[PDB]
RNA sequence: GUUUUAUCCGGUAAAGCGAAUGAUUAGAGGUCUUGGGGCCGAAACGAUCUCAACCUAUUCUCAAACUUUAAAUGGGUAAGAAGCCCGGCUCGCUGGCGUGGAGCCGGGCGUGGAAUGCGAGUGCCUAGUGGGCCACUUUUGGUAAGCAGAACUGGCGCUGCGGGAUGAACCGAACGCCGGGUUAAGGCGCCCGAUGCCGACGCUCAUCAGACCCCAGAAAAGGUGUUGGUUGAUAUAGACAGCAGGACGGUGGCCAUGGAAGUCGGAAUCCGCUAAGGAGUGUGUAACAACUCACCUGCCGAAUCAACUAGCCCUGAAAAUGGAU
RNA sequence: CCUCCCGUGGAGCAGAAGGGCAAAAGCUCGCUUGAUCUUGAUUUUCAGUACGAAUACAGACCGUGAAAGCGGGGCCUCACGA
RNA sequence: CAUAGCGACGUCGCUUUUUGAUCCUUCGAUGUCGGCUCUUCCUAUCAUUGUGAAGCAGAAUUCACCAAGCGUUGGAUUGUU
RNA sequence: GUCUACGGCCAUACCACCCUGAACGCGCCCGAUCUCGUCUGAUCUCGGAAGCUAAGCAGGGUCGGGCCUGGUUAGUACUUGGAUGGGAGACCGCCUGGGAAUACCGGGUGCUGUAGGCUU
């Protein structure tokens, strides 16, 4: 699976009705993924982890997006996770700050490839909750939960590089 | 004479057991499996502690034997001769082969190269696959890091990669250690000697009235 | 929830050449009429066909084409097979002539055969060459993978009409 | 380096089934076999005469000639890259009727019979049997109840 | 060289050994015997104690030449007009039978009885070849081999072109002579076409950094380098770290002895004082002694500690002409 | 040696192994010579050549059994020669 | 007194200065051992320079580090290496 | 509701033990002149009808063993096809489809064809 700029879907699926169970039951994930395809595959790849259900046997009856309900106020996102390493399966629960929770998932992706080399394909995630400022564990995290915030931008190194390529004036660093 | 052990690593060749068709087997490095209190009842030791290998491979005979003895020293020295039972889960029952060559300055002296090539048992080796239990002891529970530190000793003796790893059974036994209280004072389990014995309900009901009694 | 009827129509797009092909591959190639990378076919979908998609997975993209798609498709590259020959469809006599018996007379009854699988949807799609598209222009993403795992191949479900647009 | 034996690798196709040694049933001698009808062959180990060769196991051919023991079969053999029909003599004990024909022969009296009643009847019938068609649109009622949400449990090694 | 729908075929992968055939670990329970024997049994082992053999129920670990069960992939057949259904005739075959079977002769049935694709059938003459090799996957011998030998498909040979700097086989793609457009694999500091994006988030400093399939160099084991993560513990009833005290009595506890007095060794872990203290974690004194630890206390006033785990980096890491992301 | 009971074959079937087999294909008796005279077809190796081996028939002459039947060598897979 | 100096049972590597294994190049020929002579290169360092450690009191010796600048000889026997 | 004779499938039918069995029947049972076989009228063969359901046999039972069939194990092990996926390797993850077997826990314990009897 590889990505992008995630988004929630809403994946509800079922068995096909069979004369054993005429009605059988209803499930419901949260798949992050690219598109609404990814997110098909991988609610079955998922409901065949959990139940005994394949793509053949069985139907999605929705596959909708889960737009996030308020993307103008920021939040923090505590995310449980499983991925494979290279020598074993580890858990592990992380946490960010963003205005959306694909936005995090997506920037828990990044980081986890950043850190742990963990490609995409390794990585199960298992449970996104937004949680109060008073339950966060990481101090990367934490150290933002302040009223009176204050800070510089120390060092801001020119970007326009080649709009001169060739000047005169040496740029300047301190605004 | 022994040839160094990365030339056995790998389970490249089909299972070769000693057998009718494979005979002039050397006998194996390892002849005792099981360590400690043997005569342990099983309420006695409760925590069991495995040793888990993570790589398909092969582990030789004499590879047990040093780990095994490693582990028993350490344990003697630390809980007592008395204090633990440990067992070797492996057995070599797959045989090895040399072709061997004479190590002279000469190939003139009918030394054929590769026609031929069929080797000869060089010893015996143990299949261990990812996930498969190598070692295990049980002790009483507050020897939990004793046991921890001897089978990290061991693994020093082995080629690849192994887990250390504190099972939820109940000693040796297959039923959980949360379940094994409550299930011997209902009488689903009858204990004898170092393990127990699951008793279904069904069967005549005169071995039922023989145990209530 | 309201679970729609299942598509009956796929656009099957062979993305890989014709170099070390699979005997198996490279016979179900040759029954969906594409024997060229970048051909486009018409599939009616049902077990059969499904599975045959299926075997030569790795080699194509196929998808649901919508109205818009078979539309572009029989109108800016819609050829016909008239006696064994490839006949662009620049009138409806061409149409007339050869599926008239079928009650397909014009463009329109043609795109609505195609569209809606109807009784003569095997004379109608057998009559149209396998649609001779360019390459895509933007590129692909990855034609040595599934689309599932960002690559090009296998099923795309909706998304064959992004192709389309940027394929012919 | 092989060799060309008549019974070589047979150890287990001729083999009985587990718990199924012994006498043959006579059933077996009791089936009606005509010219033309349709036969599998397989070769019980039990009875040493007339057997087939082990090419010929799990084939199916067509009777043209009919013993007092035994039928004559041609059976579709591929050599190389060319297929020839050979010419078999089996005792019946490594035969049996084909089932595959027997369902075709009575789809074939069945679709007769629907020609027959839907031309007295004037109403047009499918017979051509389709491949399984896409599934059709449909409601699916959750009936009030919220549909379960289900998670990926996490890892802990087991044993 | 295809699927689908029916219908058979199989014994590989897996699995099993509290199921057969072989291999094999350990305890448990019983009671016969040319088991040893067993202390007080000779006297009827008056007795009943151990270990054997045996049996029973369990228990660990296995099989290319074992197997109850048993896949995936795979092999065969069928999916009609040469069919179906009616009547009749022939037979020296068969025979209770106007029986069975086979053949033959008339007649009626077309919704042409799955999907997809394709035009097929047939005959003659015939060159070259009969040294092969390579790649994914399966696989035999061998420590291994750019080794030797098999299965399947593709390729090189017989093949040029784009990429891998370079390259018979790798990746893309197969080729008449050209123009325009677009791509594949692969790339876009400069060589050298293209990132001269105000690209996004992090990780990493190497006094041998790293830098892209095949592929052209590394392992076990370590790190108080840094970054995540898991589990556990301590703490305003004041943690942690520093600095300062007590660290006893019986008892220089017993058996070791030549001193071993807590510390050359064997067993057990007493009590009371409480602020705590092991009849001891180590240094050691010939021995004492003097030290230190684990344990508490004083000052110190907010968070702290430990064991793992895995990312990059470092150590491990040595060869010859001067040199190779 | 005799007797009873349990006994799925854990024995035997000439031999190597595998398959097969219980009022069997094994053991013991009785009678025999189908291990005989013939023509073709077929399978196995296969080039669909030969040898060898084998399967199913058909025509004689017989054996056995009350009979149905079985038998033209050995329960099957080797035991051979232009 | 495990680790000053060693290292059993095991186990992980490096080298191509041994001998094998293989047979890819060379059979219309690449002159096949040793010695002599002469140059350069490597370090897995014998000595020398600077060091760290010891069961380093001194002397002698041992282990290790940076390190190949410089040196590593004269003879009896043997075709010898 | 059953039995006898001949069977088909060949354990849901077998195995161990216990209980019951009305009427036919099937048997046990009596005997050895004849037929026929024996070391032995035990078996076999023949001729019977005093007694008995004790046995065979039939039906039922056993928290029974076995067998049959489900669930769990488990979408696990394994596996078709794919990638310039990871890893020094050994191997592992993912995409695409298929998908088992113990242990463990439930349910069941012959069905039936032809001919001929019995059962108020
Ligand atoms: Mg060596
Ligand atoms: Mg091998
Ligand atoms: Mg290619
Ligand atoms: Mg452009
Ligand atoms: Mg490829
Ligand atoms: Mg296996
Ligand atoms: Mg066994
Ligand atoms: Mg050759
Ligand atoms: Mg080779
Ligand atoms: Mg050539
Ligand atoms: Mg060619
Ligand atoms: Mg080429
Ligand atoms: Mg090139
Ligand atoms: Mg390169
Ligand atoms: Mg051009
Ligand atoms: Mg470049
Ligand atoms: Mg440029
Ligand atoms: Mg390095
Ligand atoms: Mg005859
Ligand atoms: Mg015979
Ligand atoms: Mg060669
Ligand atoms: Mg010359
Ligand atoms: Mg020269
Ligand atoms: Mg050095
Ligand atoms: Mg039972
Ligand atoms: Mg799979």
């Amino acid at each position: 699976k590889a990505s992008g700029t995630l988004r929630e879907y809403k994946v509800v699926g079922r068995c096909l009705p069979t004369p054993k169970c005429h009605t059988p039951p209803l499930y419901r994930m949260r798949i992050f993924a690219p598109n609404h395809v990814v997110a098909k595959s991988r609610f079955w790849y998922f409901v065949s982890q959990l139940k005994k259900m394949k793509k053949s046997s069985g139907e999605i009856v929705y596959c909708g997006q889960v737009f996030e309900k308020s993307p103008l106020r920021v939040k923090n996102f505590g995310i449980w996770l499983r991925y494979d390493s290279r020598s074993g399966t580890h858990n592990m629960y992380r946490e960010y700050r963003d205005l959306t929770t694909a936005g995090a998932v997506t920037q828990c992706y990044r980081d986890m490839g950043a850190r742990h080399r963990a490609r995409a394909h390794s990585i199960q995630i298992m449970k996104v909750e937004e949680i109060a400022a008073s339950k966060c564990r990481r101090p990367a995290v934490k150290q933002f939960h302040d009223s009176k915030i204050k800070f510089p931008l120390p060092h801001r190194v020119l970007r326009r590089q080649h709009k001169p390529r060739f000047t005169t004036k040496r740029p300047n660093t301190f605004f | 004479g022994r040839r160094p052990a990365r030339c056995y690593r790998y389970c490249k060749n089909k299972p070769y057991p000693k057998s009718r068709f494979c005979r002039g087997v050397p006998d194996a490095k390892i002849r005792i499996f099981d360590l400690g209190r043997k005569k342990a009842k099983v309420d006695e030791f409760p925590l069991g502690g495995h040793m888990v290998s993570d790589e398909y491979e092969q582990l030789s005979s004499e590879a047990l034997e040093a780990a095994r003895i490693c582990a028993n020293k350490y344990m003697v020295k630390s809980c007592g001769r008395d204090g633990f039972h440990m067992r070797v889960r492996l057995h070599p029952f797959h045989v090895i082969r040399i072709n061997k060559m004479l190590s002279c300055a000469g190939a003139d002296r009918l030394q054929t190269g590769m026609r031929g090539a069929f080797g000869k048992p060089q010893g015996t080796v143990a299949r261990v696959h990812i996930g498969q239990v190598i070692m295990s002891i049980r002790t009483k529970l507050q020897n939990e890091e004793h046991v921890i530190e001897a089978l990290r000793r061991a693994k020093f003796k082995f080629p690849g990669r192994q887990k250390i790893h504190i099972s939820k059974k109940w000693g040796f036994t297959k039923f959980n250690a949360d379940e094994f209280e409550d299930m011997v004072a209902k009488k689903c389990l009858i204990p004898d000697g170092c393990g127990v014995k699951y008793v279904p309900s069904h069967g005549p009901l005169d071995k039922w009235r023989v145990l209530h009694s | 929830f309201y679970v729609p009827a299942e598509p009956k129509l796929a656009f099957v797009i062979r993305i890989r050449g014709i170099n070390g092909v699979s005997p198996k591959v490279r016979k179900v190639l040759q029954l969906l009429r594409l024997r060229q990378i970048f051909n486009g076919t018409f599939v009616k979908l049902n077990k059969a066909s499904i599975n045959m998609l299926r075997i030569v997975e790795p080699y194509i993209a196929w998808g649901y084409p919508n109205l818009k798609s078979v539309n572009e498709l029989i109108y800016k590259r819609g050829y016909g097979k008239i006696n064994k020959k490839r006949i662009a469809l620049t009138d409806n006599a061409l149409i007339a002539r050869s599926l008239g018996k079928y009650g397909i007379i014009c463009m329109e009854d043609l795109i609505h055969e195609i569209y809606t699988v109807g009784k003569r949807f095997k004379e109608a799609n057998n009559f149209l060459w396998p649609f001779k598209l360019s390459s895509p222009r933007g590129g692909m993403k990855k034609k040595t993978t599934h689309f599932v795992e960002g690559g090009d191949a296998g099923n795309r479900e909706d998304q064959i009409n992004r192709l389309i647009r940027r394929m012919n | 380096t092989n060799t060309k034996g008549k019974r070589r690798g047979t150890r287990y196709m001729f083999s009985r089934p587990f718990r199924k040694h012994g006498v043959v049933p006579l059933a077996t001698y009791m089936r009606i076999y005509k010219k033309g009808d349709i036969v599998d062959i397989k070769g019980m180990g039990t009875v040493q005469k007339g057997m087939p060769h082990k090419c010929y196991h799990g084939k199916t051919g067509r009777v043209y000639n009919v013993t007092q023991h035994a039928v004559g079969i041609v059976v579709n053999k591929q050599v190389k890259g060319k297929i020839l029909a050979k010419r078999i003599n089996v005792r019946i004990e490594h035969i049996k009727h084909s089932k595959s024909r027997d369902s075709f022969l009575k789809r074939v009296k069945e679709n007769d019979q629907k020609k027959k009643e839907a031309k007295e009847k004037g109403t047009w019938v499918q017979l051509k049997r389709q491949p399984a068609p896409p599934r059709e649109a449909h409601f699916v009622r959750t009936n009030g109840k919220e549909p379960e949400l289900l998670e990926p449990i996490p890892y802990e090694f087991m044993a």
